[PDB]
DNA sequence: CTGACCTTTGACCTAGTTTG
DNA sequence: CAAACTAGGTCAAAGGTCAG
């Protein structure tokens, strides 16, 4: 709940006179309980969760700066955890959250929550698994054509064509999960049903990649609720056409993740994708634009504070949107040339629906 | 059109 | 009491998610830190032994991935005015058979562009190599953005800088009425209903210019950097010039997708009219293609 | 060429 | 480059501190 | 004393260095 005064991530309590992370804690003690002297530094190294162990002299400095002191070890259990439960500092909850800079912080929360329910495997569980800082059985890995043989994953309800199909499935499965999340967007279930659909007919694509970039990483992608992991190299080695399908996605993935966004953000960004007034074949547009503006206003704020340090991130994030079109339009070009020089399309109807006549 | 069955 | 899941040596415990030796541990580490990319000379079937593990890096790292050596478990090495892009200058530089009609224009404007570009701050300072890579990539988009703006006034067509309309029914005749209309409503219809400021159109074309993803850059960073500036100068210019429009900067950037989408579907036709030999084309255009 | 040329100064 | 040898981190558990 | 918490301690797993 409460952030650490020094590095930033979740704090394990009030330690040495200040709320700090378990790491910053042990650091502080190891320091003074050994009276250590780290090399100086004229560089005010901004200490942050991601890069905190870069410079000691600065991590120790920030420590003291925020109050790290052995003269404040306030042992034991806390009396009026409410005087301080004034929302930590209601100096914003009613002072910063306004004029309407509270609906935004509410819409975000609303979306985020709605997001949590619609999507089984968020980015958090994903990055959890990938870094091993989880608790579950390591993902089985599919690296050989042999490793594949030993390949049974519960997808909700040739070899290349077999893998691709697996994709088909999840894609469909998610065209659904996304659908729900849409209904949950404020004012969506309202706009002309004709457009509502049109907005998914196009949104889904762009949303998928985004989704599928949390499951992905430089070396592979996660499969089956993240119980399995397929190597970027295995996929890159399939039959002529099929060996490329997955690359573009991996490419986009690496670039996108450089942004280091969390679920709190993909919830708002995902929305910003659906509600777009530049889709081909839309009727009443003012109402669509209408919402998007709001969400955007929400999103910018969301970032501005969630990721304080970074700069232009918001502008940058929006940028990827022009990148997602580049893909979808192209990805389709392939679907064309493919259905041509190949039989057994075995395409799911739902996808058949959304692929028929796009860009 | 199949989508209808989802949003409706 | 274990053994490296990769080669067999005495594993000193768990490293990046698996039992392994100091060797494999450290090898996986540098490959990740430095972002190396190995390749196999033979047929990605090289056995990884406690003896011939250093035999092939590609096949070695690949086995690490197989025994599930989580790359994300490797940590970051423990070490290490708004007018830096004068909006002014930008605006300044910004001041300087129909398929054929079009093409005859593209060429004329294809030379102009370079002038516009060289006139964009910092651009020229970039390695001549990069200056080319850059212009080669977005010339398509760039040109569309410009004439797309110039056509704000007209009704159902576009202008070419050489003063020749090209209404709908006319393009449809040439069999390009669709891509064409797309231009009309995904760009013009938008820019107009927004009264797109020339300066803004100035910045956008500049951001389009500074595409750091173009393949073959002596230094992407420099370019990402440059583009990110324009994000600032432009954000500021908006913060000022339009205080009543909160998300103008946003709705202004959201113009970009439509542009790329169309730009792509445009080179579609070009290559086609080309090979077909369809109508005459000019030397500069041919160079771009 | 035509571009490299023009982008030579 | 490799990997053997050696130093920090920090998630988690013990012992001890204040409330209520 | 039960409830609610925090310095310290510990050890696996990270990081780093520099002959070879
Ligand atoms: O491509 C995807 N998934 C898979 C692709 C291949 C696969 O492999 C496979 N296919 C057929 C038979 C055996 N294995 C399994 C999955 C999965 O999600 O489980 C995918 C699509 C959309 C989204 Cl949102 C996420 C993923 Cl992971
Ligand atoms: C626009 C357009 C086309 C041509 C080429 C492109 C991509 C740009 C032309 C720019 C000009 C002619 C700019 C100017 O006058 O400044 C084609 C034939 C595919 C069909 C209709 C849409
Ligand atoms: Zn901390
Ligand atoms: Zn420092
Ligand atoms: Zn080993
Ligand atoms: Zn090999």
């Amino acid at each position: 709940a409460i952030e650490c005064r020094v590095c930033g991530d979740k704090a394990s309590g009030f330690h040495y006179g200040v709320h700090a992370c378990e790491g910053c804690k042990g650091f502080f003690r190891r320091t003074i309980r050994l009276k250590l002297i780290y090399d100086r530094c004229d560089l005010n190294c901004r200490i942050h969760k991601k890069s905190r162990n870069k410079c000691q002299y600065c991590r120790f400095q920030k420590c003291l700066a925020v109050g790290m002191s052995h003269n404040a070890i306030r042992f034991g259990r806390m009396p009026q955890a409410e005087k301080e439960k004034l929302l930590a500092e209601i100096s914003s909850d009613i002072d910063q959250l306004n004029p309407e800079s509270a609906d935004l912080r509410a819409l975000a929360k609303h979306l985020y929550d709605s997001y949590i329910k619609s999507f089984p495997l968020t980015k958090a569980k994903a990055r959890a698994i990938l870094t091993g800082k989880t608790t579950d059985k390591s993902p089985f890995v599919i690296y050989d054509m042999n490793s594949l043989m030993m390949g049974e994953d519960k997808i909700k309800f040739e070899v290349a064509i077999r893998i691709f199909q697996g994709c088909q499935f999840r894609s469909v499965e998610a065209v659904q999960e996304i659908t729900e999340y849409a209904k949950s967007i404020p004012g969506f279930v309202n706009l002309d049903l004709n457009d509502q659909v049109t907005l998914l007919k196009y949104g889904v694509h762009e949303i998928i990649y985004t989704m599928l970039a949390s499951l992905m990483n430089k070396d592979g992608v996660l499969i089956s609720e993240g119980q399995g992991f397929m190597t970027r190299e295995f996929l890159k080695s399939l039959r002529k056409p099929f060996g490329d399908f997955m690359e573009p996605k991996f490419e986009f993935a690496v670039k996108f993740n450089a942004l280091e966004l969390d679920d709190s953000d993909l919830a708002i960004f995902i929305a910003v994708i659906i509600l777009s007034g530049d889709r081909p074949g839309l009727l009443n547009v003012k109402p669509i634009e209408d919402i998007q503006d709001n969400l955007l206003q929400a999103l910018e704020l969301q970032l501005k504070l969630n990721h304080p340090e970074s700069s232009q991130l918001f502008a940058k994030l929006l940028q990827k949107m022009t990148d997602l079109r580049q893909i979808v339009t192209e990805h389709v070009q392939l679907l064309q040339v493919i259905k041509k020089t190949e039989t057994d399309m075995s395409l799911h109807p739902l996808l058949q629906e959304i692929y028929k006549d796009l860009y | 059109k199949i989508l209808h069955r989802l949003l409706q | 009491k274990h053994i490296c899941a990769i080669c067999g040596d005495r594993s000193s415990g768990k490293h990046y998610g698996v039992y392994s030796c100091e060797g494999c541990k450290g090898f996986f580490k540098r490959t990740v830190r430095k972002d190396l990319t190995y390749t196999c000379r033979d047929n990605k079937d090289c056995l990884i032994d406690k003896r011939q593990r250093n035999r092939c890096q590609y096949c070695r790292y690949q086995k690490c991935l197989a025994m599930g050596m989580k790359r994300e478990a490797v940590q970051e090495e423990r070490q290490r005015a708004n007018e830096d892009m004068p909006v002014e200058r930008i605006l300044e530089a910004e001041l300087a058979d129909p398929v054929t009609n079009i093409c005859q224009a593209a060429d004329k404007q294809l030379f102009t562009l370079v002038e516009w570009a060289k006139r964009i701050p910092h651009f020229s300072e970039l390695p001549l190599d990069d200056q080319v890579i850059l212009l080669r990539a977005g010339w398509n988009e760039l040109l569309i953005a410009s004439f797309s703006h110039r056509s704000i006034a007209v009704k159902d067509g576009i202008l070419l800088a050489t003063g020749l309309h090209v209404h709908r029914n006319s393009a449809h005749s040439a069999g390009v009425g669709a891509i064409f209309d797309r231009v009309l409503t995904e760009l013009v219809s938008k820019m107009r209903d927004m009264q797109m400021d020339k300066t803004e159109l100035g910045c956008l074309r500049a951001i389009v210019l500074f595409n750091p993803d173009s393949k073959g850059l002596s230094n992407p960073a420099e370019v990402e950097a440059l583009r990110e500036k324009v994000y600032a100068s432009l954000e500021a210019y908006c913060k000022h010039k339009y205080p009543e429009q909160p998300g103008r900067f946003a709705k202004l950037l959201l113009r970009l997708p439509a542009l790329r989408s169309i730009g792509l579907k445009c080179l579609e036709h070009l290559f086609f009219f080309k090979l077909i030999g369809d109508t005459p084309i000019d030397t500069f255009l041919m160079e771009m293609l």
